[PDB]
């Protein structure tokens, strides 16, 4: 009862990504009974939608929605209008208002472009949010690849002090292809998934959405230069691997000394010891 | 659901499987599939098709040799055909079995250049590679005779948790008025230590040379294989290098043009309009 | 008898194979105004000197002052033919690839030693440690460096590079001190405030509490004697200067400290490798002296590793030296004979080892 579904997502993680979607349609054709559950937990690419008042485009989502009706964040509204309570927790809308506002300013200066949303919850002690970022690749430019990231907030509550404690849980997906005619089709891809805790002030001059801010940047530039460096980075290491820019049976002449040469080596460091 | 088109499905999936281990994929296909009796036929023809498309290797039963399986060089049938030692043979597909010790006979036309072709092409494997294999066949195709180089190499490790694999074919015609060069290059590498990395890459070159004699003719593709190829890591080691400047700054910058972390409390929270007659009186 | 002759941005060291001591220990450095003046003669007549350093960071920039070196080398540090038997030599990890040969040609045609096994210079502290598998930290004068090494091999692909090093922190150093009100001007009194960073500097674990009790109390002072009779009592920059270290930022370098570079340095390689290599990591080099810079180590990386299995690092008491020794160890053994670069192929192919014998 158990093991197929931790089946399915290894299924999952071992296809390309560049047709995921395709596999998901797939996924529903297979087993159905495990259709609903498994959305819950396999990331899946997010789809855009377009808001008809202020002619602007959002992000669809899974915790947006109830009912089979979604909400959009600027304009409160669903596709049935006014059957079912929508947007609670007024207070809270202030800080949705700066927010959508807020995030679009850092969409300005990394990524020049792009569409944002943000979406917060009420639970028991505190709150929650679900942070949605999509960049699709330029149509003038040759290089065509998609990012995307998900963003899990909670944050705990805390009789005195002021201090907060935030978990923040992320997760990314990339996609990159390159046609150049010296090197003729790459394609690279990517997913990632990642938590951090962290305690923090409360103050008028920083605010608690100045803090999701700085723990979403800080997030996304490490995830960034992590997977730049240390997981893209030995691919090119397999590749070099699988053969040498140069002819080498230079060192298969000497590999032989060379073997000896350790074994005496190890014998004379037990010799001496110091 | 339909049967068919669960088959089908299944057929597909194996047909894109994952980089080089099939043990896994086969077993979760199985799980999730009840009627293994249509497995056993209706999946035949996808888990050969897996098989002639990867150019796996094979350990014969102990003449100190492995051959490849190629798409365009093998017999076709059932028992498929080596270029050396003259002995064909039967390879499962699934549980590696080793029969078939019936000879055949080749056509013997123009062996000199396919033997030529296996020594120049062996000298050339074997030192500039880490660890590589390589399989040479000869063809009479519409009344022409074409000799087809392949090389593929693999570095399997489960435990590192990555898999990698290069696979590379050539053609070469018989045209004494002009010869004429063909090749295609693919790569494949995997990584998943707590992620997922996939990497594909895929090319194709058209080139020729003059014609000459047998003395000769060992030479000239092997070094228009071997400077397309040094040519293509150049390309690829030279695009890759600049990724962080050229193609990645596209989907997302490092830094902004600030080169600092962005403050958020002056962005939480006129003078340009002044400062332009300044701007106009002064320039 | 062979000749270890380590290069280096601070120090040039030089000496014979049978020693465990370097004999010639004399700065790199060549000034102009007869115009061979190098060495402590350079560094005596500054007052008409223009001095300049071959050297920059690793890399040799100017040639002919480093054949200066050379010559000054092998003539009035050793009193030795050049050709009387083999000399070794030590260049940095990630240099051009030509340079390793362009000072080949320019041995064989003025001095034509006997061979040459050109070599880096961190495969080898790790020998002289005693061991065959570790991470090497080459925080010399001109630039740091991280560098893991498996059995004798060096990974090209997996090492890194800080541009932090000795003559920045002793800038730093001197631009603290004018704050006090002892004002040092000029390069003439450098020499003397590279003295008080040798022997009036720690590190410290509480990088704050450290400084609160610096402030609060004035127990952490201390009288050093210039050579003029005067007596400065120095109080706060004595864990102030080497903490730039871990925190590049005070200079105004964005790069990482050298306390998470040890950890990228190891995330670039395999899963089965680990266990070996957090087990043993070597220091070496000359800005590694100063007393508690294991503990810092040792306190910050169980910090950022996993709880789950043990970290040593070590460290012996020669580190400063530990590049010659190293050397001289390699130089003299049974084996060693038959692989050297030797003359004979240099006579036989012509000019054409340069492309040939790079292994
Ligand atoms: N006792 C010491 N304590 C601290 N630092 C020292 C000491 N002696 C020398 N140094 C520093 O080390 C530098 C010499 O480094 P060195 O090992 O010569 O680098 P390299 O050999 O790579 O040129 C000097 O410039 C000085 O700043
Ligand atoms: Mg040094």
């Amino acid at each position: 009862s158990d093991q197929q579904l931790d089946c399915a997502l290894d299924l999952m993680r071992r296809l390309p990504p560049q047709q995921i979607e395709k596999n998901l349609s797939d996924l529903i054709d297979l087993v159905p009974s495990l259709c609903e559950d498994l959305l819950s937990s396999v990331d899946q690419p997010l789809k855009i939608a377009r808001d008809k008042v202020v002619g602007k485009d959002y992000l669809l989502c899974d915790y947006n929605r109830d009912g089979d009706s979604y909400r959009s964040p600027w304009s409160n509204k669903y596709d049935p209008p006014l059957e079912d309570g929508a947007m609670p927790s007024a207070r809270l809308r202030k800080l949705e208002v700066e927010a959508n506002n807020a995030f679009d300013q850092y969409r300005d200066l990394y990524f020049e472009g792009g569409v944002s949303s943000v979406y917060l919850w009420d639970l028991d002690h505190g709150f929650a949010g679900v942070i949605l970022i999509k960049k699709a690749g330029d149509g003038s430019k040759k290089i065509k690849g998609c990012w995307d990231s998900i963003h899990v907030v909670e944050v705990q509550e805390k009789s005195s002090g002021r201090t907060a404690h935030y978990k923040l849980t992320s997760t990314v997906m990339l996609w990159l292809q390159t046609n150049k005619s010296g090197s003729g089709t790459m394609n690279l891809g990517g997913s990632l998934t990642r938590q951090m805790e962290k305690d923090e002030t409360v103050s008028d001059c920083s605010p608690h959405i100045a803090n999701i801010g700085r723990l979403v940047e800080d997030m996304e530039n490490k995830i960034r230069s992590t997977l730049n460096e240390i997981y893209f980075g030995k691919t090119k290491d397999i590749v070099n691997g699988l053969r040498s820019i140069d002819a080498i049976p230079d060192n298969q002449k000497f590999k032989q000394l060379q073997r000896e040469l350790s074994q005496v080596l190890t014998q004379r460091q037990i010799g001496i010891q110091l | 659901v339909s049967d068919e088109e669960k088959v089908r499905i299944a057929a597909k999936f194996i047909t894109h499987a994952p980089p080089g281990e099939f043990n896994e994929v086969f077993n979760d296909v199985r799980l999730l599939l009840n009627n293994d009796n249509l497995l056993r036929e209706g999946a035949a023809h996808a888990f050969a098709q897996y098989n002639m498309d990867q150019f796996t290797p094979v350990k014969i039963e102990g003449y100190e040799d492995q051959v490849l399986i190629t798409e365009h060089g093998d017999l076709g049938n059932s028992r498929f055909l080596d270029p050396r030692n003259k002995i064909s043979f039967k390879f499962d597909h699934l549980r590696k079995e080793a029969s078939d010790p019936q000879p055949e006979e080749a056509d013997g036309g123009l062996k000199s250049w396919r033997e030529s072709c296996d020594s120049a092409l062996r000298a050339y494997v074997k030192d500039h590679y880490s660890n590589g294999f390589c399989t040479v066949y000869a063809k009479t195709i519409d009344g022409q005779q074409t000799i087809i180089a392949c090389i593929e190499s693999h570095q399997f490790q489960p435990k590192n948790f990555w898999n990698g694999r290069w696979r590379s074919e050539w053609k070469f015609t018989i045209t004494p008025p002009t010869a004429q060069v063909v090749g295609v290059l693919k790569i494949q590498v995997h990584y998943y230590e707590d992620g997922n990395v996939q990497l594909v890459s895929h090319k194709d070159v058209q080139d020729s040379l003059t014609v000459s004699n047998e003395a000769q003719t060992a030479k000239e593709f092997i070094k228009i294989i071997e400077n397309a190829e040094n040519e293509y890591q150049t390309a690829i080691s030279e695009n890759y290098q600049t990724m962080s400047d050229t193609t990645f700054k596209a989907l997302r910058r490092q830094l902004p043009v600030t080169r600092t972390k962005i403050d958020w409390n002056k962005i939480l929270s006129a003078l340009m309009e002044v400062m332009q007659k300044r701007s106009k009186a002064i320039h | 008898t062979a000749l270890v002759c380590d290069n280096g941005s601070g120090l040039v060291k030089a000496g014979f194979a049978g020693d465990d001591a370097p004999r010639a220990v004399f700065p790199s450095i060549v000034g102009r105004p007869k115009d061979s003046y190098v060495g402590d003669e350079a560094q005596s007549k500054r007052g008409i000197l223009t001095l300049k350093y071959p050297i920059e960071h690793g890399i040799i920039t100017n040639w002919d002052d480093m054949e200066k070196i050379w010559h000054h080398t092998f003539y009035n540090e050793l009193r030795v033919a050049p050709e009387e038997h083999p000399t070794l030599l030590t260049e940095a990890p990630l240099n051009p690839k030509a340079n390793r040969e362009k000072m080949t040609q320019i041995m064989f045609e003025t001095f034509n030693v006997p061979a040459m096994y050109v070599a880096i210079q961190a495969v080898l502290s790790l020998y002289a440690s005693g061991r065959t598998t570790g991470i090497v930290l080459d925080s010399g004068d001109g630039v740091t460096h991280n560098v893991p090494i498996y059995e004798g091999y060096a990974l090209p692909h997996a090492i890194m590079r800080l541009d932090l090093a000795g003559r920045d922190l002793t800038d730093y150093l001197m631009k603290i001190l004018t704050e006090r009100g002892y004002s040092f001007v000029t390069t003439a009194e450098r020499e003397i405030v590279r003295d008080i960073k040798e022997k009036l500097c720690y590190v410290a674990l509480d990088f704050e509490n450290e400084m609160a009790t610096a402030a609060s109390s004035s127990s952490l002072e201390k009288s050093y004697e210039l050579p003029d009779g005067q007596v400065i009592t120095i109080g706060n920059e004595r864990f102030r200067c080497p903490e730039t270290l871990f925190q590049p930022s005070f200079i105004g370098m964005e790069s990482a400290g050298i306390h998470e570079t040890t950890y990228n340095s190891i995330m670039k390689c395999d899963i089965d490798i680990r266990k070996d290599l957090y087990a043993n990591n070597v220091m070496s080099g000359g800005t590694t002296m100063y007393p508690g810079i294991a503990d810092r180590m040792q306190k910050e990386i169980t910090a950022l590793a996993p709880s789950t299995m043990k970290i040593k690092i070590i460290a012996p008491p020669e580190r400063k030296y530990s590049v010659w020794i190293g050397g001289s160890i390699l130089a003299s053994l049974s084996t060693f004979q038959q692989m050297w670069i030797t003359k004979q192929e240099y006579d036989e192919a012509g000019p054409s080892i340069v492309h040939r014998k790079c292994f």
